[PDB]
RNA sequence: GAUCUUCGGAUCACUUUGGUCAAAUUGAAACGAUACAGAGAAGAUUAGCAUGGCCCCUGCACAAGGAUGACACUGCGACAUUGAGAGAAA
RNA sequence: GUAUGUAU
């Protein structure tokens, strides 16, 4: 394990993972 | 390396020639008439043609031969600064 | 009883003044031929 | 949400208006368990062959 | 056009400060009497090497056969900041 | 061109003067490259890139030297012209140490603010960094 | 002049220290608009920044540098996990829309053996990008005797006179 | 259904040029003296295939998206009854895209040297290129007999002085096609090539100009009614007062004054 | 970083597996290395392939397998040559390289976009633009040929199928432009000469019953063939073409 | 019922301000120049035969407020209308949503009638605002050179 | 199908298809046949090294060969004039 | 009369 800074990226998309 | 030369071909013209015994004597002169091509270049001033640059180089080598032959090699009026450079680089050569 | 299409261009520069000047060029070529 | 604000531009034709990262559309990661996906997938192709088929087919049954 | 018009474009980025190339090329378009063509082709020069008399002096020069005076004082003028 | 110490393997091309690049200099933070060559150029360089920052064209003729100052962050270009003397980033000109009728080749500088130039000719003149004067 | 400095700076991709005035050559002792002279030589949390960005970034060269060297042989690598993705569309020609659609990629494993799968074209390479402003000291005065006092005679050989071009025995 | 032309097909074996072909293992061909008996002297072809005799249902006509069998306009398709791909002419339906030729074979970049069987994607070919056999005037009369077959035609051009033709057809997919079947067929063997642009200014402009229209024709689906109802409307009036009343009315544009009432 | 490809090919599915191969072919107009991306696109389809490389269809802007571009619908080299808007042209093998090349030169350094208001601007002037553009001496004499199938159409040819094949089963049919005649050849003589009489001075015509040099000569036959129709409306060759008229009639009865 | 002068990067522009009709469009906008808050300000949209609307101090398009507070209410009368090349017009996220950004229309604009709150058109510098309206632009329409405002001066 | 177990009800097993053609003239080497001409360094014979690339073959080769592998340009000019004489145009 | 290229 191994950390990172920081980041908060936002999705197009919304609804479910795997429906689409 | 034999089957990539087969689906490829060589690569551009260029790679390098890695000098070795046979193109040494060649290669040692391309460079010094590639230094005094460099020290004429910034001897000559900011605006006097450059109709020389090349014109130079045929003193320095019957200056050589010059030398070799053991004749004495005065000339006619050129620069007395380009008759050093051109004494200078002889004796370089004659040490080699 | 490389002409195709051109060797290599590189187009002039920009846009700062230009259309009227390539619309007589055209027509020329035909009247030199 | 913070709108943008503004006229809004009248010309955008169709083909603008949507953000595409690739041209076509705008695409992303995913991470859907893959037996979803096998899942999901088969069941879509049989609708797409029953309206080929014409028929139904009745419901899966036990 | 293209032809020419490529050909001293491609010999200018081989040597930018050619005087002879620069000239050369601009008689060519003036021949033909495109001269909004050339007034961005000589100001790229001008830029590109400010003492370089004989362009600004060919830039004026120009202007007085193609007429508007203001032209003239503007390109004059920044002709000064280099305070020649 | 950028070698790895290591792996013996080339990773940069500084593609661009046009001629022979008589020069280098080399540093810790940005200008870590600066080349100058018989182009009477200068470039300033990006070591991850591989393209070049600045372009400083202020000299007529070929650069025979570079140097950076030890600490000042600062670096005198040489040549048979001016003996010209910089800032860094931009770069941007700072003086002309003018007095030097020769072709130099070296410029070494020292902590206590002397450089040393000497010419073609065997001419040998010390300078001062923070006026110009050569004492 | 202020409309005109954006034709050096065309192109580039990177022109902002381009130089493009006078001002340019102006020593910065008299720039006129100044506050203060820096010279220090920065700080220690940029070069541990710089040299962190330097290194990382030869390092990905030099492995792809590496990966083409060596075509490593039957040492063959699975990037063996299923990349998912939603692809949304962007009305392309018209009708349908959206949907966002889940593409599942995958890396077919490369045969050990096959050579090579295409050959090396030669092409010029592409010219170079615009130069910029010269810059150069105002050009000193020549006259006439120094362009003379530059004078070079043709030298002519005892030897090595190839071609014709006969010379009189008086210019020997 | 269907007609299987020869049941039992062709087993290829050669020793041409009789001392020695060798035969090439790497590219299955031979190699020896005499390549300008191979540039040339094609040998004519056993069979051709007459349309409305041999034309059928097929497993491929249940298939939405099939393209054509090669061998069918060859004249020698094995299969015939049950063979997999398409056993008719191509119509302004059977549609195929870009890079796809008719028989599914994928385009090229840029056509070959001696125009062989495929055309490029970079421009468009509704034309053929021949080289036939000339008895009288009555050529005229036997060469519209057989082309206008395999397609809807738009014009045959028949140069009397070299026996040539520049056969353009109304679909593209029929000409690619035809060439096949023209091709290696008796009126020596015809020879059938991708047209070159034909000499001169302005046939050229008359080439583009169909092109254009075919263009236009295109995009015209595509444009918004509005667009539409204008273009059509303007001729019609040839309105002003129409025009007008539109103009008023106005002062995603159209969406927002929708959108506002 | 999945491939262009339009919405048209991916097909009926929402879902699909498909498979890159980051050094497959070296692409058609590009001509250098790229990557395949392969997928099926129905049950028993033979599977899709993208044939350029994503650099090249940036600039041609097209779905990487159809070609077909995105937002008509109608191919790239129709699309060219009709709207005339990027204006490309290379066509050969070994500049079509580097002019391609140039391009990936072009827009990769700026990013120079493909404006779509501008595009849909030239289509509906090109809309526009198309617009704009758009006896019984006979019989008697026909009557005596016919005693002692084809019938001669004087003063297209889908028009010239289309109103014939109407009217009978059709043999053959010919045209030419130059000519500027067709000789309609029908299975039977009774559609022959029902065809004959209902075609009689009709618009889209003469119909009777039929019977380096030869360029020159079928191209005066056109200029004479002009005049004829021009006059009928309504001098020195007008008698000249008289002359040559009256030569071929003299040559044909011989014969 | 006084004027403005906006001094930008092409050239200087001079425009009267309807403040009988609009007091608090003219309040706010006015406040803001004399302050120093439209200083180096780039006119982030520009649309060739439309619009090029600014008062962006985030540089965002999500930017500007009031000298009221946050947002302020409109102000629509039937005497001010868009019918012109030239005009002064605040922009807005909705009905009563107006923050500091304007915009100068480029040509006549019946559809933006009721819902923009106009307050002012321009006297002088009406080359340089269809020379500015001109410019090159990238797909999200914004200048590839940022056209800043050097000054605001309030006459 | 098999194992438990109410005839219900479980539990185990889950979407193949390395494709530049779907059937050897017209879509993946050219060489060969034939004809001509027929081998650098300012007399003639003659070793060579280099030099430059949109020319390339042999070779594991950053050796070496292939005729020293073959092929290889040299007007311009950033234009002053002087002084006199003659001519046509303002 | 080949080494080496030019044409069909
Ligand atoms: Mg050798
Ligand atoms: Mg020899
Ligand atoms: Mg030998
Ligand atoms: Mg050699
Ligand atoms: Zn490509």
């Amino acid at each position: 394990g191994v950390a990172r800074p920081a980041g908060r990226g936002i999705p197009l998309g919304q609804a479910p993972v795997g429906l689409a | 390396n034999l089957l990539a030369r087969q689906f490829e071909g060589r690569h551009s013209t260029g790679v390098a020639k890695q000098i070795t015994k046979q193109r040494v004597d060649s290669h040692q002169d391309l460079e010094l008439r590639a230094a005094v091509m460099n020290d004429i270049l910034d001897m000559i001033p900011e605006g006097i043609r450059q109709g020389k640059s090349k014109t130079i180089l045929q003193h320095l080598s019957e200056a050589w031969r010059c030398w070799k032959a053991n004749i004495p090699w005065k000339v006619p009026g050129l620069p007395a600064p380009i008759e050093n450079m051109i004494l200078r680089y002889v004796k370089s050569k004659a040490d080699w | 009883k490389y002409n195709a299409s051109i060797p290599f261009e590189k187009k002039p520069a920009i846009g700062f003044y230009x259309x009227x000047x390539x619309x007589x060029x055209x027509x020329x070529x035909x009247x030199x031929x | 949400v913070q709108p943008a604000l503004g006229p809004a531009n009248p010309f955008v034709t169709k083909e603008q208006d949507s953000i595409k990262n690739s041209i076509t559309g705008y695409a992303e990661r995913e991470y859907v368990p893959n037996f979803v996906f096998n899942q999901e997938y088969y069941a879509n192709t049989h609708a797409i062959y029953g309206k080929r088929n014409f028929d139904d087919n009745e419901a899966t049954t036990s | 056009f293209a032809r020419a018009r490529s050909v001293f474009e491609r010999a200018l980025d081989v040597d930018s400060t050619y005087i002879p190339l620069w000239l050369k090329y601009i008689e060519c378009e003036m021949k033909n009497r495109n001269i909004n063509h050339a007034r961005n082709l000589f100001d790229r020069a001008v830029t590109q090497l400010p003492r370089v008399d004989k362009l600004w002096y060919k830039y004026v020069y120009m202007e007085e056969m193609l007429g508007n005076i203001t032209g003239c004082r503007q390109v004059f003028e920044r002709w000064l900041k280099w305070e020649p | 061109r950028v070698w790895d110490m290591r792996t013996r393997q080339n990773v940069h091309v500084l593609s661009g003067h046009k001629s022979t690049v008589a020069s280098l200099a080399v540093q810790e933070f940005d200008p870590q490259v600066v080349t100058g060559s018989m182009d009477s150029t200068i470039r300033l360089w990006d070591l991850a890139a591989g393209k070049t920052l600045t372009t400083l064209t202020h000299h007529k003729k070929t650069v025979r030297a570079l140097s950076l100052h030890p600490d000042e962050f600062t670096f005198a270009s040489g040549s048979s012209d001016n003996i010209k003397h910089w800032k860094f980033p931009e770069g941007a000109f700072m003086g002309n140490f003018e007095g030097h009728n020769a072709i130099v080749n070296t410029l070494s500088i020292n902590s206590d603010n002397v450089m040393f130039s000497g010419a073609d000719n065997g001419s040998m003149c010390f300078w001062d960094w923070k006026s110009g004067h050569k004492y | 002049a202020v409309d005109y400095n954006a034709i050096a700076r065309q192109g580039h991709e990177h022109g902002e220290l381009v130089q493009a005035s006078f001002r340019d050559l102006i020593p910065l002792r008299a720039r006129l608009g100044v506050g203060e002279i820096s010279l220090e030589k920065p700080s220690d949390e940029q070069k541990q920044e710089v040299a962190n960005k330097t290194k990382l970034a030869l390092q990905k060269i030099l492995s792809k540098q590496i990966a083409q060297s060596q075509p490593k042989s039957a040492v063959v690598q699975q990037r063996d996990d299923p990349v998912y993705i939603r692809y949304t569309p962007s009305n392309q020609m018209g009708q349908a829309l959206s949907k966002q659609r889940i593409i599942k990629m995958v890396t077919a494993e490369q045969d050990p053996m096959e050579p090579p799968k295409f050959r090396h074209k030669k092409v010029p390479r592409g010219p170079p990008s615009p130069p910029p402003p010269v810059l150069h000291s105002p050009p000193r005065k020549v006259s006439a005797q120094e362009q003379q006092d530059w004078q070079i005679p043709p030298s002519i050989s005892n030897w090595k006179n190839p071609k014709g071009y006969t010379i009189p025995l008086d210019k020997r | 259904p269907a007609r299987k032309q020869i049941e039992t097909r062709p087993e290829y074996e050669m020793e041409p040029e009789q001392p020695g072909q060798v035969y090439n293992l790497w590219y299955n061909k031979w190699s020896g003296g005499m390549r300008q008996d191979p540039l040339k002297s094609q040998v004519k072809s056993e069979t051709r295939c007459v349309i409305s005799r041999d034309s059928g249902y097929t497993k491929a006509d249940k298939n939405p998206g099939s393209f054509f069998c090669l061998y069918f306009a060859r004249g020698m398709c094995s299969e015939g009854s049950k063979c997999e791909y398409l056993h008719r002419l191509p119509k302004d339906t059977d549609f195929f895209n870009a890079n796809v030729d008719c028989f599914g074979r994928e385009k090229h970049a840029d056509y070959r040297d001696d125009m062989g069987g495929v055309g490029s994607f970079l421009r468009q070919n509704y034309t053929l290129y021949v080289g036939g056999i000339t008895p009288t005037d009555d050529i005229e009369e036997i060469v519209s007999r057989h082309f206008a077959e395999w397609g809807d035609i738009e014009r045959i051009r028949v140069l009397n002085s070299r026996g040539i033709a520049f056969i353009t057809y109304l679909n593209e997919a029929n000409a690619q096609f035809a060439k096949e079947a023209m091709a290696h067929q008796s009126l020596e063997c015809l020879n059938v090539r991708w047209a070159t642009t034909d000499p001169n200014p302005a046939s050229q402009a008359r080439n583009q100009r169909r092109l254009e229209e075919r263009a236009a024709n295109a995009v015209k689906k595509l444009l918004p009614k509005q667009f539409l109802l204008d273009l059509e409307e303007t001729k019609n009036g040839k309105x002003x007062x129409x025009x007008x009343x539109x103009x008023x009315x106005x002062x995603x544009x159209x969406x927002x004054x929708x959108x506002x009432x | 970083e999945f491939p262009s490809i339009c919405e048209r090919c991916l097909g009926d599915n929402s879902y699909v597996r498909m498979t890159k191969e980051p050094l497959g072919q070296e692409c058609k107009i590009c001509s250098k290395p790229c990557t395949i991306f392969r997928w099926i696109k129905e049950r028993g389809q033979k599977p899709g392939k993208t044939q350029i490389c994503v650099g090249c269809a940036r600039y041609k802007n097209c779905c990487q397998s159809c070609m077909l571009d995105l937002q008509f619908g109608l191919p790239i080299a129709l699309r060219d040559a009709a709207l005339k808007l990027v204006e490309s042209g290379p066509t050969n093998d070994i500049n079509r390289e580097f002019f391609a090349q140039n391009q990936q030169r072009l827009l990769s350094n700026g990013e120079t976009a493909y404006d779509s208001q501008e595009a849909s601007a030239a289509a509906r002037n090109l809309v526009k633009k198309v617009e704009k553009r758009e006896x019984x001496x006979x019989x008697x004499x026909x009557x005596x040929x016919x005693x002692x199938a084809s019938l001669n159409a004087e003063r297209a040819d889908y028009k010239i199928r289309k109103h014939f094949e109407q009217y009978g089963p059709l043999k053959s049919v010919v045209c030419s432009h130059r000519a500027k005649c067709a000789f309609v050849n029908f299975k039977t003589r009774s559609s022959a000469e029902i065809a004959a009489a209902a075609s009689p001075d009709g618009n889209v015509l003469k119909v009777q019953w039929g019977k380096x040099x030869x360029x020159x000569x079928x191209x005066x036959x056109x200029x004479x063939x002009x005049x004829x129709x021009x006059x009928x409306x309504x001098x020195x060759x007008x008698x000249x073409x008289x002359x040559x008229x009256x030569x071929x009639x003299x040559x044909x009865x011989x014969x | 019922m006084a004027n403005v002068e906006l001094q930008t990067s092409l050239g200087k522009i001079l425009i009267e301000l309807y403040t009988e009709h609009a007091p608090k469009t003219c309040q706010n906008f006015y406040t803001l120049a004399k302050e120093g808050y439209y200083d180096g300000v780039i006119f982030h949209r520009v649309i060739p035969d439309f619009v090029i609307q600014g008062g962006d101090p985030t540089g965002t398009g999500r930017g500007g407020t009031s000298i009221y507070g946050d947002k302020f209410d409109d102000e629509i009368h039937s005497d001010l209308h868009h019918t012109g090349a030239g005009i002064l017009s605040m922009a807005n996220a909705g009905p009563n949503t107006n923050s500091s950004q304007f915009f100068i229309t480029l040509a006549p604009t019946p559809w933006l009638d009721g819902k923009h709150t106009i307050f002012g058109r321009v006297v002088s510098g009406l080359s340089v605002c269809k020379r500015m309206g001109l410019i090159r632009t990238d797909s999200s329409d914004r200048p590839i050179e940022p056209l800043k405002i050097i000054k605001a001066v309030a006459l």
